[PDB]
């Protein structure tokens, strides 16, 4: 899609990454054990 | 391996989307694809260089 | 600097004759999207693009 020229700068908006980190699909990713370790240090649900 | 000068000489009246080729000595955004819609036809990417008139 | 101080342009304006549309003009745009000398008369300018 990139070769047909869906560029990268207008395809992500911040509405967009927004999305792309907040999507719970696809493979496994260890974020849910990271950023709530993040938030737990951060902001002592 | 080469990089070629691959200058190509083409019409300012032709090159598709002028309002997207506006402006002045800036590295500008040019998205690459072709609309068909309009008649006027865009730059070939795969030259390197260019003389729209 | 050297680019910029030397390259030159034209630009439309004329007495209008419509020929095939009344929104084109002799420069071939629509009627509020416009912006040699003989029956187009354009001009010289600064490049902008």
């Amino acid at each position: 899609l990139i070769e047909n020229g869906v560029s990268m700068h207008r395809f992500l908006t911040i509405s967009r990454l927004e999305e792309l980190y907040n999507t719970r699909h696809g493979p496994s990713n260890t974020l849910y054990h990271l950023v709530r370790d993040v938030k737990k240090r951060e902001y002592p649900k | 391996r080469g990089k070629i000068c691959t200058i190509g000489i083409a019409p300012w009246g032709i090159v598709e989307n002028q309002e997207d080729l506006i402006g002045r000595d800036v590295v500008r955004p040019y998205q690459t694809m072709s609309n068909p819609m309009s008649k006027l036809t865009v730059l070939n990417s795969m030259h390197s260089h260019f003389i729209l008139a | 600097s050297w680019i910029e101080r030397a390259f030159y342009k034209r630009e439309c304006v004329h007495i209008i004759p419509s020929t095939k549309d009344p929104h084109r003009c002799c420069c071939g745009r629509l009627i509020g999207q416009h912006v040699w000398s003989i029956s187009k008369h354009t001009q010289l300018s600064p490049t902008d693009a």
